[PDB]
């Protein structure tokens, strides 16, 4: 994913999506590694599905 | 017109004597450490209100700074809290102990400690070593490390050369009154100024501006 | 000898090419003496002995590290820094040194200029990566870089360095950095087709006082105008060469005999009085007109032919109508109906036409979806603008070199461009995914945001 | 407190010349300037009226045998 | 009272420092008196949801006035009223997204109608999406307003 | 006004001086009085002082000076002409005193200030000690003399005794710091100037004597000052200074003829308008207008004191008497600041301060322009004359003759040497004068020396700047959003150049850590960063204290690491350093550059170390100042002595790297006596891989530290909390809550206040001053400066109970959780591995 989309400024967690309803201690741990893995998996899913037939 | 008043020092002395009942004894601004207008301004500009300071409705919703998500460094697993970060810490240094301070005000850091002794008995001379003043080491110091002049060999001074201010009392009866007025509150510090209207002279103003009327019920605090 | 004697130099491979990003220390946050890790790929400001670079070499085990300026890989782990010419591909990529004789080879784009990784060089039309926001600015920069004259001017570092850079203004440094990045992108020595515009975007944001920043999507016309003004300022100034090369390349001159025609509310008697007072007298404007701005006609409120969608294609003569149609314009937003009477006197060799489809209505800004309908062939608007200027403008046959068209909704929209290599005439789409697209494929059907043509 | 004596005392430390009543002109750095115009200098050059010139490591000339003195132009501003 | 009864003074009602509240009441009265003066002057004298509707009325009235300026009301009177009909027709012709061509009408009249309808459509879409955003955000809306917004959407 | 530039040419009329203060208010008041005397246009308002030295708005709003202001003018003298004084006013805070350290290299004379009522302070004592160690002249100024006269209303004799006690304490401190014979300071000697800095009342004994001569008679002012300064007593019948004190009820000469007139004038003014009657004014030889009499008590007293006491001529005379001209004073500064030695030909020429010689200017101060985009490097021009447009090579603080790439060439624009009006009309500046070089800011961070490009090819920069305080409070910096991360980083660089004490480090965990000395220091850093250097909003972390790793017990077993090349293994054992050696080495007492015989003699005499151990290769941490010392105790019987000589540099590099990055928290390690037990290595140079030793050396260091008993160490901050007597016990209560220990407590001589010296751990020091001031209801005031490293309780690697995320840990468990949190925050592996 970094080769496909670099993250030198660590801006991956800049626009992450999390559930604000849950309390702070349990909603989502926006660690750099976890955010990077989430973005990588989302990119892999988007690549495995053509942008014409559908989209994510 | 009755707009400007030019008066004398003894009148301030006696008026301050009479108004001691309504005026607090505080003379140094350090007493208003975190109760000056700037401290309340930077408290209002934030959600946190100091225990002695009133609560406020936040200017905006400020949902961004309300509950931020856990980050790599913001995690409490790494932050060590020896002592609670109370509102005093945030108000004192708004630009350090407050993530995203944004629109705040700046508070005065310190004022030199007013070292003043209020007159206790008028008969006793003003220029007197008050017992509260700490004693100093009156060491004999027979050694002469300091430079010394000639012994009856030079320094021929004319008799017409007096020590300047002479034949004038060093201590007078009005010295204590004036030196006490020099550290009076705002209304009495001015020798002579302009009048103010009757309705815009808040006597109680200096009261709540103090830290707290200690030893009071909760309703008084509120 | 010792520069290549160390096996670490062979063990040091270009696993990641991060030179596209800004050159700064990974541990010292300083740009002075920032040596890059030849194997690890991290640039630190330390030195080879008892500093940040020494720590990196003793930790990453990379006995070779390229220098900050000379780009000399460390021959010894800490002793000496002498590069080896065997792996000089990265050195040539980071150092664009194509002279005019080499520029002629660069101008011979017909040769298959395969990159280090085997991609397509695409001189000036390389599908480099663009920022997520303000991609229109990146497209405008690529289209400007698509001109081989622009690449030649950028590669002339000695000519660029000739102009003194005032210490107070940072515009010169940002312009130099952007030109160096463009030259590196257009240089055949490049390895990766995708080039990070992060340094370019930061330079643009800093130089242009945050206008057209990469943080938010920016209008193509405004970004192009700001970039042209910045380029003119970089080359112009206190020097005797007031006419900047970038400015003079696309300067132009319009002899708009502007007439302050009376307001519509003025009756016939008031109009006669104003005419007697020479109010409606034509006054030459001598407008610079760096880039022509041709506005599309009114959008079709009601679709008549096909109710689903009516596309009122504007003939290319509408752009050529500026000789008399603009000269017949008697309209202004002020109280007085100003008569523009526009007349382009001198047509610049480079013609930059802005459609300006986006326009602000009384409530929201909307874009006319009218098709461009502009053929890519010879034009005669210069002769129409001034018949006598045809002798001066012998090469009136201008072909649309690069056309960029917006797409999507005005709020969440993107852009796509197609550029043709000068001489070669590839006419390929500059989009990274669609690198090769020669046929128009209804190119004029979309609302072309801007077009750039050369007099040739 | 005179204006000329104050200008002579303020000119101490700079290069200046002094022509005495006997014709001897001594030029050098004014180390010390007295109230009565007594000037003590160090490393000065003294030229007599006959034309013979010499160098002195340190001298002190009184104002009673001094005719005139020329200071630098920095004291004019 | 807290201070007055601080010490030897009794805890009774014997407190006399009215100035502190007297000044506050004086200030509040000073603030209030403009209102009372204004209303008393009004009596002493003898004269004792519209934004979208306002803009629609402004558009239609301005277009009608422009037509009556162009169309010589001193000669033709009735047809001008019928002109309004085409206005409405044009408007619904825009709403139905159906072709609208009236060869009988003059070309400048058609251009004026096109300008009117484009301005009205822009304003109408703007207010439609604005009211939809207001409704979905949580702002309170009326039944008729909600139905109109739904129709526009 | 061209005389200001004319006097700059005369190298003997310049007086390079830097100021010091207990609090920035006192020194800046004096600077403002000087500016008002020199510049008649600027007049201080009655409500508040002008404070011309507080350029920054942060200092103006907070009330405490932030950055040193090097601004002054040509000033006259009673017995001398006008000299172009240039004074760098310094902030009056314990942490901010680090900035004053830069002024230590700006000038060779410190005109120290001490408040009359407050007396000696921790900041004043630290500044005096640092100046004594810096080899500079010291001229004391009794500040706020009106406090004793007015605020305390002490008797004149008691006031004189208090002033004499303060002077004696200052002299004792100076004598303890330095053994030079010039340590004598007294009004008779001319090293004490009584300058209240309020009401423009400044004088010396000579100033009073000159005033007496002007009033009447023709008494020689020098003799009168030499006589009336001390307690020599005056006999009216004999009418002379009579040391025998013949008169029974007479007062001392200073009390009778100096303090008494000031007391009488103050009593007449403050006492009443009729007390300061026109008759009294005429007796004092002053005729104030009716408007001046109609003013309030404070403005009237200020005007009376200013008109009566001249224009601060006494201070100028005192400075001229003792503070030398740059030509005279350049030689000691050349000896001290320059690391190239005064024996160098260029160094010898600089010692003569030749304007026409080589150009050698040392710039250490950094000042931001009004727009904030560009900076300007402020520094003294030791030798040569800098001209506008002339290129110069700016060798940085890290520049060395080994590599010429450490220096860069740059052009110098307008100079703006004159700072009183802050104008940039200066074209060229001669040697010995401060110059604000413009355009060379980019190549240099701080404390860098500019030189002529081609005139000299061997001149090197001066020694790196050193500070008495140590930055121990670290704070993380992140942007609100990463989208504009570099912009903030730009401001971060602007922070590094602007503040020499602040240290910006890019940690391996991707966090930008700012290191500062005090909480207020870092608060001012962040305010300047957000408001000026980087408008982006910045998120921070809770302040953290840099920790140290120490040993208490010797290593149980030897630790050996083998080089990959043919298994060349070095074995070592680490032992705790001898008690008291850490601060001795850290105080630059002994350097690695010293001769082997001298170091051996020192160790045998002071610490009674073995001569063979002393003769071993010694490392002593980085730059020979690290408390963790390394001794190569390898047995000479082994054949590795030649190999050790061929690997001494690699071993030293490995040791210094291990000292910089330890095994626990990778922080600094101190007081470790690393003994290099032995090493077996093949003599072949091929097997002597340079990169195979330093990692092995640091692995050996980590294993030895693990083999020995490891302990954590926190920086105990010295705090001189001054408080009224009643709250004194309550003050101890504060130290009770914040784990503080009271070291000493003494009443202030001549003042009702009371000083308490305490040693507060840095972990609980954050906000300690706020707690003390709020709990004492705004009466007590504190000031904390780092004092010494103290071993934290517990064991860093002992398996202890994991603490709660939001609950303070018990004392035995502090070390382990400190270690784990520091390791995790740094980005390294949290768990400590004995194998690693």
């Amino acid at each position: 994913y970094l080769t496909e989309h670099p993250d030198p400024n660590n801006e991956n967690i800049v626009g992450y999506n999390n559930k604000k309803c849950w309390p702070r201690d349990a909603r989502m741990r926006l660690m750099k590694h976890d955010v990077n893995l989430g973005r990588a998996v989302f990119w892999d899913i988007k690549n495995r599905l053509p942008r014409s037939v559908t989209t994510v | 017109t009755y707009q400007r008043w030019q008066f004398t020092l003894p009148m301030m002395s006696t008026l301050y004597r009479l108004a001691n009942q309504l005026l607090t004894d505080l003379v140094d601004d350090n007493y208003f450490y975190l109760f000056d207008l700037k401290a309340f301004f930077t408290s209002k500009a934030l959600n946190m209100a100091i225990p002695g300071g009133p609560k406020f409705e936040p200017l905006v919703r400020d949902i961004n700074l309300q509950d931020e998500d856990w980050n790599e460094f913001n995690d409490i697993n790494k932050i060590i809290i020896r002592q609670p970060i109370r509102t005093e810490y945030k108000i004192a240094f708004p630009y350090l102990y407050n993530n995203l301070p944004h629109h705040v005000h700046l508070t005065w850091y310190h004022t030199p400690n007013v070292v003043f002794i209020k007159t206790e008995d008028p008969d006793l001379p003003a220029f007197y070593f008050d017992p509260l003043i700490n004693p100093i080491s009156h060491r004999h110091s027979v050694k002469s490390q300091e430079p010394l002049p000639d012994d009856d060999e030079e320094f021929e001074l004319p008799e017409f050369v007096e020590p300047f201010l002479k034949d004038t009392p060093l201590y007078t009866d009005n010295t204590a009154n004036g030196i006490a007025l020099l550290w009076a509150p705002r209304p009495f510090n001015l020798r002579s100024g302009r009048t103010r209207r009757a309705l815009d002279i808040p006597l109680v103003k200096n009261w709540y501006r103090e830290h707290c009327p200690a030893g009071q019920p909760v309703k008084v605090r509120v | 000898r010792r520069s290549r004697h160390c096996p670490y130099l062979d063990t040091i491979n270009r696993s990641v090419l991060d030179f596209d990003f800004e050159k700064l220390c990974s541990i010292s946050l300083s740009h002075i003496n920032a040596y890059a890790c030849l194997v690890c790929g991290k640039y630190f400001q330390g030195r080879g002995l008892k500093s940040h670079a020494y720590i990196h070499s003793v930790q990453f085990s990379h006995h070779v590290f390229l220098n900050l300026h000379t780009l000399k890989f460390y021959c010894l782990p800490d002793n000496y820094e002498i590069i080896d010419s065997s792996l000089e591909d990265i050195t040539y990529v980071l150092k664009p040194t194509f002279t005019k004789q080499q520029i002629a080879n660069l101008d011979k784009q017909a040769k298959l200029s395969r990159a280090y990784d085997g991609t397509t060089y695409l001189p000036g039309i390389v599908g480099l990566n663009n920022i997520k926001a303000n991609d229109y600015a990146n497209a405008v920069l690529q289209a400007l870089s698509n001109v081989p004259p622009l690449r030649n001017y950028f590669l002339e570092e000695d000519n660029y360095k000739n102009i003194k850079r005032p210490p107070g203004d940072i515009m010169f440094l940002l312009v130099q950095r952007f030109g160096e990045l463009m030259r590196k992108l257009w240089n055949p020595r490049n390895f990766k087709a995708h080039v990070s515009p992060h340094e370019m975007l930061q330079a643009v944001v800093l130089c242009s006082k945050k206008t057209f920043q990469i943080t938010k999507q920016g209008d193509g016309v405004d970004f192009l105008s700001w970039f042209l003004n910045a380029l003119h300022s970089a080359l112009g100034g206190t020097k005797k060469k007031k006419k900047t090369i970038v400015t003079d390349v696309f300067q132009g001159s319009m002899r708009i005999f502007t007439k302050k025609l009376p307001h519509p509310d003025l009756p016939a008697e008031e109009k006669e009085q104003l005419l007697h007072n020479d109010e409606y007298q034509e006054t030459m404007v001598e407008s610079t007109f760096m880039y022509l701005t041709l506005d599309l006609p009114t959008a079709p409120l009601y679709k008549d032919e096909k109710e689903q969608l009516i596309i009122p294609q504007v003939p290319l003569f509408n752009i050529l109508a500026k000789f008399n149609g603009i000269t017949e314009k008697e309209y202004k937003t002020y109280k007085e109906n100003f008569l523009k009477r526009f007349q382009l006197t001198k047509l610049p060799p480079y013609l930059i036409f802005c459609i300006k489809r986006f326009t602000k209505n009384n409530f929201f800004v909307e874009k006319n979806p009218t098709i461009v309908n502009f053929p890519i062939t010879n034009v005669d608007l210069r002769e129409y603008l001034s018949e006598e200027v045809q002798a001066v403008h012998k090469n009136t046959t201008y072909d649309l070199i690069a056309n960029i068209v917006h797409d999507g909704k005005p709020s969440e929209g993107s852009y796509r461009i197609h550029v043709l290599h000068h001489g070669t005439g590839k006419w390929y789409e500059l989009q990274d995914l669609q690198v090769t697209d020669i046929l128009p494929q209804m190119i004029t059907l979309s609302e072309a945001y801007i077009q750039i043509w050369k007099r040739r | 407190i005179g204006v000329p004596i104050k200008v002579l005392h303020e000119a101490e430390g700079h290069i200046v010349t002094c022509e005495t009543n006997t014709g001897e002109v001594y030029r050098g750095k004014l180390i010390e300037a007295e109230d009565n115009m007594n000037c003590q200098m160090s490393n000065i050059t003294v030229t007599y009226r006959d034309g013979r010139v010499a160098q002195l490591e340190q001298v002190y000339i009184r104002g009673s045998k001094i005719r005139f003195l020329i200071l630098p132009d920095m004291l004019k501003n | 009272y807290y201070r007055f009864n601080t010490g030897p003074v009794g805890k009774g009602p014997g407190c006399g420092f009215w100035a502190a509240g007297w000044r506050v009441w004086l200030f509040f009265m000073r603030g209030i008196t403009p209102l009372l003066e204004r209303w008393l002057g009004n009596l002493l004298a003898r004269q004792f949801q519209r934004v979208e509707s306002h803009f629609d009325l402004e558009l239609r009235a301005a277009v009608m006035h422009d037509i009556l300026d162009m169309m010589p009301e001193g000669i033709k009177q009735n047809k001008a009223r019928t002109i309004l009909q085409h206005l409405s027709e044009a408007w619904r012709c825009w709403k139905a997204n159906i072709p609208w061509k009236v060869p009988g009408l003059p070309t400048p009249i058609e251009n004026m109608i096109l300008r009117y309808v484009k301005a009205k459509a822009d304003w109408w879409t703007n207010t439609a999406h604005y009211n939809r955003e207001r409704i979905r955000r949580g702002a309170t809306v009326d039944k008729t307003v909600c139905k109109k917004n739904l129709g526009r959407l | 006004m061209d005389f200001l530039a004319d006097l700059m040419d005369n190298s003997e009329l310049i007086r390079n001086v830097t100021l010091c203060g207990h609090l920035h208010h006192g020194k800046t008041c004096f600077v403002d009085c000087l500016i008002e005397q020199t510049h008649p246009e600027i007049r201080k308002r009655y409500d508040q002082d002008l404070c011309y030295t507080d350029i920054l708005f942060t200092e103006q709003e907070r009330g405490v000076g932030i950055k040193s202001t090097p601004v002054t003018v040509v000033l006259p003298d009673t017995k001398g002409k006008s000299y172009l004084f240039n004074i760098m006013d310094t902030p009056g805070h314990v942490n901010f005193s680090d900035e004053v350290t830069a002024g230590l290299r700006i000038s060779d004379g410190v005109v120290l200030f001490i408040d009359a009522a407050e007396g000696v302070m921790l900041n004043t004592e630290r500044l005096i000690k640092h100046a004594v160690q810096e080899r500079l002249a010291v001229t004391v100024c009794i500040n706020k003399i009106d406090r004793l006269i007015l605020e305390l209303k002490l008797p004149p004799t008691d006031a004189y005794y208090k002033l004499r006690h303060i002077v004696d304490e200052v002299n004792g401190l100076i004598s303890m710091y330095s053994t030079d014979e010039n340590l004598i300071l007294s009004p008779l000697l001319g090293n004490v100037c009584f300058s209240s800095s309020q009401y423009s009342i400044c004088f010396t004994l000579g100033s009073f004597a000159k005033i007496y001569a002007d009033t009447f008679g023709d008494i020689n002012y020098q003799e009168f000052a030499k006589r009336l300064w001390g307690d020599i007593y005056f006999n009216p019948k004999t009418r002379k200074f009579t040391k025998k004190a013949p008169t029974s009820s007479s007062q001392r000469s200073f009390v009778e003829f100096i303090l008494e007139p000031l007391y009488k004038i103050l009593a007449q003014v403050v006492g009443d308008v009729d007390t300061s009657l026109p008759r009294t004014l005429d007796e004092l030889g002053i005729h104030l207008t009716k408007e001046e009499l109609k003013l309030n008590i404070r403005p009237l007293l200020r005007l009376v004191c200013k008109k009566f006491f001249g224009e601060f001529t006494g201070f100028v005379d005192m400075c001229v008497q003792h503070i030398p001209s740059p030509k005279v004073g350049a030689k000691p500064k050349i000896e001290h600041t320059y690391t190239g030695g005064v024996d160098s030909d260029l160094g010898e020429a600089m010692s003569d301060c030749d304007p026409d010689g080589p150009l050698m200017c040392h710039t250490t101060k950094m000042y931001s322009t009004d727009d904030g985009v560009q900076f300007h490097a402020f520094g003294r021009v030791l030798s040569g004359t800098i001209h506008a447009g002339q290129p110069v090579k700016v060798l940085g603080e890290n520049y060395t003759l080994e590599d010429e790439e450490d220096s860069q060439i740059c052009t110098v624009g307008r100079l703006w040497i004159s700072v009183a009006r802050y104008h940039i009309e200066v074209n060229r500046v001669p040697a010995g004068n401060w110059v604000l070089i413009e355009g060379v800011d980019q190549p240099i961070v701080k404390t860098a020396t500019i030189t002529e490009p081609r005139g000299n090819e061997e001149a090197q920069i001066f020694r790196p700047l050193k500070f008495n305080t140590t930055s121990v409070i670290k704070i993380a910096v992140e942007p609100v959003n990463p989208s504009e991360l570099p912009k903030m980083l730009d401001g971060l660089r602007k922070v590094n150049k602007s503040y020499p004490s602040l240290t910006t480090k890019v940690e391996e965990s991707g966090e930008h850590v700012i290191l500062g000395t005090g909480e207020l220091y870092l608060d001012c850093v962040m305010h300047d960063l957000r408001k000026m250097y980087s408008e982006i909003d910045i998120k921070v972390a809770d302040p953290v204290v840099t920790f140290c790793e120490t040993v208490v017990e010797t290593s149980s077993l030897k630790c050996f690491a083998e080089t990959p090349n043919k298994k060349n293994k070095i074995t070592m054992i680490a032992e705790p350093l001898e008690k008291g050696l850490a601060e001795d080495i850290e105080n630059e007492v002994v350097q690695i550059t010293w001769n082997r015989k001298k170091l051996g003699e020192f160790f045998q005499t002071k610490y009674d170390w073995d001569l063979l151990a002393a003769r071993s290769i010694w490392a002593f941490g980085p730059d020979a100042t690290g408390p963790n010392i390394l001794v190569d105790d390898t047995l000479p019987s082994e054949v590795d002595k030649a190999l050790l000589g061929s690997v001494k540099d690699s071993i030293v590099q490995g040791f210094q790297w291990g000292t910089r990055e330890g095994p626990l928290c990778d922080e600094l390690i101190r007081n470790v006596k690393f003994k290099i037990l032995d090493a077996v290595v093949a003599q072949e140079p091929l097997h002597r891989g340079g990169g195979q030793i330093i990692p092995t050396a640091r692995r050996v260091v980590y294993s030895a530290f693990l083999m020995a008993t490891p302990r954590l160490m926190e920086p105990y901050y010295f705090v001189e909390v001054q408080a009224p007597a009643d709250c004194v016990s309550a003050v101890y209560t504060v130290l009770a809550r914040r784990r503080g220990h009271v070291t000493q407590d003494a009443p202030i001589p001549g003042s009702p206040l009371y000083t308490i010296k305490a040693f507060i751990p840095a972990i609980d020091s954050f906000g300690f001053e706020t707690d003390l001031r709020t709990h004492t209801q705004g009466q007590a005031f504190s000031l904390s400066v780092f004092h010494h490293w103290q071993i934290v309780p517990g064991d860093p690697l002992d398996k202890s109970i994991v603490i709660r995320p939001l609950e303070p840990q018990p004392a035995p468990h502090l070390a382990r959780e400190f270690m784990i949190k520091t390791r995790r925050r740094k980005g390294l592996s949290e768990d400590v591995s004995i194998s690693k």
